[PDB]
This record gives C-alpha cells, sequence and structure tokens, in this order.
C-alpha cells in the first residue's frame, strides 16, 4: 500500500443548476466508468442508465440517491438539487440548451428541461430544442463530453448567436 | 512471559542500515530526479526486495481531504504471469484508487490518469521478470507517455527477459548491481546483527573468529541466509535458558544447510 | 532556486532538427501527396517516434465556419495487441468523436465517415506490431476503399509480422529505413546537444575526441542512448555544482551501460 | 603519465600497410567485380585476418537517405561449428538489421531479402571451416542465387574440408595463397614495424644483422610472432626505463618461443 493513504476517488463539483444527468456523466469520464459500471459501483445496478435518460419512472429514490451519494461525495441533498423539485414537470426526450449558459458554465441545467421553461431569463433567450446550424437534436447530457454538437462540430457556446 | 515477548521479536523482519541499501537509495534519487528508466539486478535474497522496500517509506505520501495522494514512489510486486490488467490493478491498489472493476481499456486509462493525478514520479516493479512479455509495452509507454522512472527488479532471469525485447532493452540498460557480502563487509554487517536485531541478554561474540568461520561456511555471504540462521539461533538458544548464541547452537543451525 | 529549473529543464524532452528527421519529413510528404501507403522501420531510439510525432505538428489541423475541422494527417500509436474495435476507437478519438455503443461493423462504418468527414490523406499508426493480425485486413480496406497514405512505424519486429499476410506485404511494400549515427555525423550531433540541447554555462567540448571515444562506446550511434546519457550527466553534474559536464561524471554515467 | 600511455598504445593493434595486403586488396577488388566466388589461404597468423578486415573498412556502408546503406563487402567471422541460423544471424546483424525470432527460413529468406536491396557484391566468410558441412549449402546459394563473390578464409585445414565435398571445390577453385615474410621482404617489415608501430623515442636499430638474427629466429616470418614479440619487448624496455628496445630484453623475450 500507499503509507496513510485514504481510499480515494476523482470527485466533480456540481455547478450550480447542473442535472443528474449531465453530472452522472461527468463523474464517469472523470473515472472512465460506464453507465453499468457507476450502478454496480452504487449497487443500484441498471438504474444509472435510466436515469441518464431522465426515465423517471419511479422517480430516484431516497435509498439510490443515498446509495449514489457513498460512491459520489456529493450529498443527496444537493443530488436532489440535480433533479426537478416536488410537482415540478418535466420532459425527457426534446433536449434542451441555452448555449449562452454553456458559454459561462459548461453543463445542461435541469431547468432547461421543464416544462414550463423556454426562455432563459439572465440571457433573454429562447432556448434551443436542436443544432439550429445542422437541426440535430443534442444528447443526453451524460454524453456531453466534447460541449459540440455531435454531426457539424459546431460549439454550444457559438450555438448562443443563434438564438432567439 | 517475556520468552513469548523475545520471540514475537525475533521471529519478525527488520531493517538494518547497510551500505548496500544507502547505496541503492542514493542511486534512485538521481534516477528518480533524472526520470530515467533502470533496473536493478542481483542474485537472490541480497536484500533487494527490502532495500526497495526501504526506499518508498523514505517517500511516504502526502494527501488533503478529497484529493489524490501526492505519492512520489510506487512500489509493487506484480503476480506470476502478470498481465496488462493485473499490472494496472496493482498500480491502482497501491495508490487505494477505489475503482476495482472494468474493461482492460478502463484500467488503462485510469491507470494514467491516477498516475499523473497523484504526480508519480518513480515506480518500482519489483521481481519485474514476473511479467508477461506483452505487458512490458504498458510499462514501456508509462515510462515514455509520463515522466516516470520505471526501476525493474530481478535477478539474472530479469536480464535474459529484457534482451528477448529490444525496446526494452535499449529502455532500461541502466543498471546496479546487487552483490553478497564477503570479506570485512561481512564481518561487519554479523556484528550490526547481533546489537541491532538479536539484542540478546548476553553477548554472543558472533564478530569472533571461530563463530565468523562459522557464519562464512553457512551464509556464502547471502543476506537473507544470516538473518535466517541467527534469528533461529536465538530463538533456539532462549528457549534453553542460554542467554548468548553458544557454539554448539550455531552449529546445529548450520548443519541444517 | 536556479538549480531546481535547470534540473526540471533537463528531464524533460525537446526536439533537434536532425538531417535525419528532415529525410522523412520530405519523404513523408511524398507519400502523403502521391497517396502512396509505405512504411518506417529501424532499431529500437533511433528516433522514429520523434520523427513522427514531429510531422504531426508541422501540419496541426484546421477548421472552417460551420463544418467539422480537417485533419490533414492523423497520429496514433495502439495499444498492445490493438483489436479493430479498440483502432477504431483510437482513430476516433483522435478526431474527436465518439461512439458508445456499436458492433465492431459499426464501429468500422463510423471511422470510414468521420475519415472522409475530416478528409484525412495519410494515417501513421506507430508501432503497428501491436496489431492484431485481422486488424491489418481492416486497416487494408481503410486504405483502399478511402484512399489514404498508411504509414507504418516499427522495429524490425514489423517486417516479420508484415511477412505474414500476402496483402499487406504488397500495399506496406515501400519504405523508409531509420538509421543509426556513425562517423562525423554523429559528431555533429554530439555538438548539436552541446549547445541546443544542454545549453549548460560553461562548455564540456564533447565533441572532443576523447569524450567522443567514450560517447560512442556509451551511445552505439542510438540518438536515445546519447539523450539520456548526456542529460543524466548534466544534471549529476550540476547537482555536483559543476558548470559543466566533466569527464568523469560522463565516465561515471557511462559505467551503468 | 607517459609510461602508461605508451604501454596502453602497445598492448593494443594497428594495421600495417603491407604489400601483401595491397596484392590481396587488388585480387579482391577483381573477384568483386566478376562477382567471382574464390578462397583465400595461408599459414596461421600470416595477416589473413587483418587484410580482410582492411578491405571491408575501404568498402564500408553507404548511407544514401533513408534508404537501407548500400554494403558492397560483408565480413563474417562464424562461431565453432556454425550453423545455417547462425550464419544468417551472422550476415543479418552485420547489415544492421535485428534478427526477429523465427524459423531457419525465417531467417533464410530474411537473409536473402537484405542481402539484396544493401547490394552486396562480396560476402567474406573467415575461418570458412568453423561452417558446418550443411551450412556450405546455404552458403553456395547465396553465391548462385544472388551474384555475389563468397570468398572462403582460412588455413590449409580449410583446404581440406572443401575437398571433402566436390560442389564447394567445384565452386571456390579459384585460390590466393597468403605467405610467410623472408629475406628483404621481412628486412623492411621490421624497418616498417620500428617506425610506424613501435614508435619508441630512440630507434631499436632493428634493421641491423644481429637483432634481424634474433628476430628472424624467433619470428621465423610469421608477422604475428613479429608484432606480438616486438610490443612485448617494448613495452619491457619501457617498463625498465629503457628508451628503446635493446638487444638483451629482445633475446629474454624471444627465448620463450
Ligand atoms: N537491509 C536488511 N536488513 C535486515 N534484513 C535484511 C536486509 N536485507 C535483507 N534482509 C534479510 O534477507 C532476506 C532476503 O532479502 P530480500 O527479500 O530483500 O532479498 P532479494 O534480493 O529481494 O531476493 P530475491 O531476489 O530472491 O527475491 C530478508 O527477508 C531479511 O531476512
Ligand atoms: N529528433 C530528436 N530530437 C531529440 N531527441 C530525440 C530525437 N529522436 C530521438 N530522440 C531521443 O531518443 C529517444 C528515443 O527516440 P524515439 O522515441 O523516437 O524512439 P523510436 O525510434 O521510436 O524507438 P522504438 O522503436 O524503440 O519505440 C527520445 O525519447 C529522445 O530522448
Ligand atoms: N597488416 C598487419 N598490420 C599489423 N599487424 C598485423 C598485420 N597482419 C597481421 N598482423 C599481426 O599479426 C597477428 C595475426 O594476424 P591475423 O589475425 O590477421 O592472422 P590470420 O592469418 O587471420 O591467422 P589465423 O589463421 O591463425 O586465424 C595480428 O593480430 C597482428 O598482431
Ligand atoms: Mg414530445
Ligand atoms: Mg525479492
Ligand atoms: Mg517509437
Ligand atoms: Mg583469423
Ligand atoms: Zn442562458
Ligand atoms: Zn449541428
Amino acid at each position: 500500500e500507499a503509507p496513510d493513504v485514504k481510499p480515494w476517488l476523482f470527485l466533480i463539483k456540481p455547478y450550480e443548476g447542473e442535472s443528474l444527468s449531465h453530472f452522472l456523466g461527468r463523474f464517469r469520464r472523470a473515472n472512465h466508468l460506464s453507465a453499468s459500471g457507476l450502478g454496480t459501483l452504487a449497487g443500484i445496478g441498471a438504474i444509472v442508465a435510466r436515469w441518464e435518460r431522465f426515465h423517471f419512472n419511479p422517480r430516484p429514490s431516497q435509498q439510490e440517491l443515498e446509495a449514489i451519494a457513498s460512491v459520489v461525495e456529493v450529498d443527496a441533498q444537493r443530488l436532489a438539487q440535480m433533479l426537478p423539485p416536488a410537482g415540478v414537470g418535466m420532459q425527457h426526450e426534446p433536449i434542451r440548451l441555452c448555449g449562452a449558459c454553456y458559454a459561462e458554465s459548461p453543463c445542461h441545467r435541469i431547468e432547461w428541461q421543464y416544462k414550463s421553461v423556454w426562455k432563459c431569463d439572465r440571457h433573454q433567450l429562447k432556448i434551443l430544442a436542436k443544432c439550429p446550424n445542422c437541426q440535430a437534436p443534442f444528447k443526453m447530457p451524460a454524453l456531453w463530453e466534447d460541449g459540440c454538437c455531435h454531426r457539424c462540430r459546431m460549439p454550444f457556446a457559438e450555438m448562443a448567436k443563434l438564438q432567439k | 512471559e517475556w520468552l513469548q515477548a523475545e520471540i514475537a521479536r525475533l521471529k519478525g523482519k527488520s531493517i538494518v542500515p547497510l551500505q548496500q541499501v544507502k547505496t541503492l537509495h542514493d542511486w534512485l534519487d538521481g534516477k528518480r530526479k533524472a526520470r530515467k528508466s533502470c533496473r536493478v539486478v542481483g542474485e537472490s535474497r541480497t536484500g533487494k526486495t527490502v532495500a526497495c522496500d526501504a526506499y518508498r517509506y523514505r517517500h511516504k505520501p502526502q494527501q488533503e481531504a478529497g484529493r489524490p495522494p501526492t505519492v512520489p514512489v510506487v512500489y509493487i510486486r506484480p503476480h506470476q504471469k502478470c498481465g496488462p490488467k493485473d499490472l494496472f490493478k496493482k498500480i491502482t491498489e497501491y495508490l487505494k484508487y477505489r475503482v476495482t472493476k472494468g474493461t482492460v481499456s478502463d484500467f488503462r486509462d485510469r491507470t494514467i490518469e491516477v498516475l499523473k493525478g497523484c504526480g508519480v514520479e518513480m515506480l518500482i516493479i519489483d521481481e519485474a521478470d514476473r511479467l508477461k512479455p506483452e505487458t512490458f509495452a504498458d510499462v514501456r509507454d508509462i515510462a515514455e507517455d509520463l515522466g516516470i522512472a520505471v526501476v525493474l527488479v530481478g535477478t539474472d532471469r530479469l536480464d535474459a527477459v529484457i534482451k528477448r525485447d529490444e525496446q526494452v532493452l535499449e529502455r532500461f540498460r541502466a543498471h546496479l548491481r546487487f552483490g553478497k557480502l564477503s570479506g570485512e563487509d561481512f564481518k561487519n554487517t554479523v556484528e550490526m546483527w547481533e546489537q541491532m536485531v538479536l539484542k540478546l541478554p548476553v553477548s554472543s561474540n558472533l564478530k569472533s573468529k571461530e563463530m565468523l568461520r562459522i557464519l562464512t561456511s553457512a551464509t556464502e555471504g547471502y543476506i537473507g541466509r544470516l538473518d535466517e540462521i541467527l534469528r533461529e539461533a536465538a530463538i533456539r538458544s532462549l528457549s534453553r535458558g542460554l542467554k548468548k548464541i553458544d557454539k554448539a547452537v550455531l552449529q546445529e543451525v548450520a548443519k541444517e544447510y
């Protein structure tokens, strides 16, 4: 062993509005974990691959968030802030993006999936629901490694000027 | 009972500050400073493992909570027929990185990231002749892709294995030779063992010409045989109520070799 | 402290514009222009990797608005025993694409469309003898179906594996040999190291016959031995407070080889 | 110091441009131009090996910018009982290629490959009597299938080995005889050693009839005896503080033969 070392893992700081799908994707990339791997590591199994698609029948339970809060050092109350608050309706399929936010903070925001959200009040821009250059839909936020459209390679920060 | 505590002490292991150890450590400091890959070679039981194991404590980690530890020297002994995945497991388990499952590709990528994140500068591979010939490619890539001095340790069997792959041969050709003890160095070591290791109630005077003659014949200069003979001789002496290693007890032990 | 910055420099690598490198670059330009597959072969530590790697830096990618980047030359080094899917992943990841799921056929197909999407014209596979035998079939397909100058790099081990598939032997028939240094060219490389690499405050006259003698015996013409010897000798000399390499330090280094 | 520098020089070897060396070189140049195989035969220590070394140094490899070298003359000395794989390994390593692990057939085909492309015109096999009888078939095939002048070198023991196989005998029928020195040629050779080899501060006057008498009795015309007597006599003389060889020291050495 390395003497006086504590068993450790690569951590990531969650951004102020980062979605759980985006967060788990970064944590998985930081540790080169497959989606099945993190679920086995937390012991919740295939559930992680389901959450990364925003498939929330059922929602992330107290048990499973506290389980993920054992391998991720982020506490379960902060993990619950990566999800819609109680009774806020959300949509999983059309993945959406502000772009002007992504130039400031490279994360998907869970509020971009709310059924009540359509503009960024900070930027006063209509949030995108597909790539404005090539019309390809955005991939699940767990897969936003490159920070660009997977088809035409336009960076999300440039898509800010193609909004509203 | 006092006897049970002396046996519990004598059956154990200790590190004596031999000049051979000092010579290796100063040499490793230069190789670590230059990040040069090299090999340590010497016949069996000459103290290579103990001297290399002593070097990692001399560079013990520093860590902050929620961070990878700073670990300048990694030491691993692979198991026999170590393939690349087991190599990556040994490294990440030494650094106590928590991910123990995944493909060889994940284990490679996590290992290179862990080595970089922990700031490793020297990797010591003890009994490196246990590595499979295909896994030396990953060892070479650690030394090339990262600024890491890789140190291969083994017996002359390692010199044979390295010559079968020119790419390893031309990377690891700087070497240190571990020697057996002889002459006055052996006589000096025998008296250090009595005073630092055995610490029996009464002086055995192993330094004496006749005791030194027995030890010289039985040890052949192997430090492993010196330690194993003198500790067992002490344990036998103490168990029969002697206060010192007697001639007859040392001869009883020596005639087992 | 001044010493720390020089040691931190001397432990690092640098690129020297040797005529051996210029020869490959002009030759690779001909094979790329003619869109011709070929191979690069030479003994270990002759500098093949550094010359090929320098060539990739000489032709960094280019971009246009709302278009993927264009990447004139791709340089990859497979991991040992590279299977087809991991070669596609290597190429895909170099082009910054990602492919999380698929059959090997799907990885192949995605590779073909991203290669032609970025319009690459030369693919250099360094240590191509790490490819699995079947992976050369897919390498052959990528060469023919798209018209990429595939450049295989290796030691004489690469020639030994290429002789085992007639179709690989046929399309990679053209080759360049990396030689070792010799004669006045070795001497010129020694002085290029003194002034363009070592840069120590006082000259060492390593170009002198008595220095060239020990250097020739220790280096034997391998540019990797030359670099590793002189950098350690410089680091050792500065650690001793010397302003230069001394013959005695150069002897102390050369004794290890 | 003077003495140790002079001793270190005299201890060594050097090449003197004797007429019999030039005679062989012009003959080998004819045979190489014609690609005619032949043999060189002469008594032990008559200088055959040095003259063959001098030839391949006058016809060393030529570089052509990333091509394999053009190497018109290959010189090998087989180890005792040289089998075919040993022979192929000798040839391949001379051409600066590493022998990859494989069968005799792989070694043959690789050797045949690199004898072409390197443009080898002449292969000199010194101590050709060390070849196993089955190895001569592969030597004959190199001469037959490539246009290569193979030169077998040996003593009269070679002329007996060759006559045990008509197919070898009939191919290497043309020969040159290396002779011993005598007469005026020996007197000139002694003069040249004094001036060009020993280079003592003071003239040893080895042309003198009394000195020639000693030298002729002990040397018996063998250039090997001439060299190794005069060097040892010079080393003995300098060690005694003499600045030349003298008759007493020369007789003291010559008495041991
Ligand atoms: N510095 C030391 N201080 C005390 N005991 C030592 C020391 N070095 C060696 N020994 C004794 O010798 C034994 C053998 O030493 P060690 O394990 O280091 O040998 P080795 O050279 O690595 O052998 P091998 O090549 O056979 O694996 C130790 O277990 C210990 O009993
Ligand atoms: N052009 C160069 N400029 C400076 N240093 C060089 C150059 N070429 C080689 N070196 C030195 O020699 C070392 C070995 O060179 P390189 O990595 O290119 O080896 P290689 O020929 O690809 O060998 P192998 O076939 O064993 O992988 C380098 O890491 C560097 O220290
Ligand atoms: N041209 C020469 N110049 C200087 N010394 C020479 C020369 N030729 C021979 N010698 C001396 O004679 C010694 C014997 O010569 P050499 O090795 O060439 O003999 P050889 O004919 O190949 O003998 P053998 O058949 O016994 O192997 C040399 O090692 C050297 O000391
Ligand atoms: Mg819908
Ligand atoms: Mg050991
Ligand atoms: Mg290389
Ligand atoms: Mg000879
Ligand atoms: Zn916004
Ligand atoms: Zn797009």
